[PDB]
């Protein structure tokens, strides 16, 4: 059984900055996979971008230099780093972890930006 | 000497051993959450019955 921890969210004004933090424990087997996911309100999810286990990132939107991700190997943990924020990603966000057999999903955090 | 006289058979009676060890059909089709079709779960099946 896999508890992927999510911390990190919360109240920020225009051109602020956090830090997202998916921390995977339990099953979490080796060749895995770590991605974000954004729900908008009263939405569709699309993926906020995906790391691998080989450092590869493919950011599924065209927002380079907005979020950046950094991973952890020591505790196979992934931060989402957010800088120059704007009020159309105020969305709650779920990590994906693919494992190799089951996928899991998150908790979720509320992200939220307005002036 | 004409012929041969027999006993023949009353029933059939079958043993086997106690049923015990069962393969966990229940945790596949009874899952709280289930995987995506790409990501398809699998799951090996042996030494059980
Ligand atoms: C199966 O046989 C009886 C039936 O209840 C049971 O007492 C026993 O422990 C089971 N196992 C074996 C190996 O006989």
């Amino acid at each position: 059984q896999v508890q992927l921890q999510e911390s990190g969210g919360g109240l920020v004004q225009a051109g602020g900055s956090l830090r997202l933090s998916c921390a995977a424990s339990g099953s979490i087997f080796s060749p895995n996979t770590m991605g974000w996911f954004r729900q908008a309100l009263g939405k569709q999810r699309e993926g906020v971008a995906f790391i691998s286990s080989i450092a590869s990132t493919s950011y599924w939107l065209p927002v380079k230099g907005r979020f950046t991700i950094t991973r952890d190997n020591t505790k196979n943990t992934v931060h989402l780093q957010m800088n120059s924020l704007i009020p159309e990603d105020t969305a709650v966000y779920y990590c994906y972890a693919v494992d190799k057999s089951q996928d899991y999903w998150g908790q979720g955090t509320q992200v939220t930006v307005s002036s | 000497q004409t012929s041969n006289f027999r006993v023949q058979p009353t029933e059939s009676i079958v043993r086997f051993p106690n049923i015990t060890n069962l393969c966990p059909f229940h945790e596949v089709f009874n899952a709280t959450t289930f995987a995506s079709v790409y990501a398809w779960n699998r799951k090996r099946i042996s030494n059980c019955v």
